């Protein structure tokens, strides 16, 4: 499911799903 | 950045995956 | 719309809300 | 952390910006 454009909400929804317990950065910026 | 290699290109696991702790 | 529990992916949703244009860092176990 | 702060107890908006980059 994360081959695909995945922008904003829908892309912090895939790095919350795939990473877990991991957790995750987001910088969309840098 | 996160936005240019899957929001304006396609995603892939490899790439999110970089961004996990 | 952010003074109560926040858990998962509605936590994220308010990190990504709040945070905009900065990014976050989401770390739920450290 | 983040989830024993807003998840298990009541979140701030103090709180959660101290995770915003």
């Amino acid at each position: 499911f994360v081959n695909q454009h995945l922008c904003g909400s829908h892309l912090v929804e895939a790095l919350y799903l795939v990473c877990g317990e991991r957790g995750f950065f987001y910088t969309p910026k840098a | 950045g996160i936005v240019e290699q899957c929001c304006t290109s396609i995603c892939s696991l490899y790439q999110l995956e970089n961004y996990c702790n």
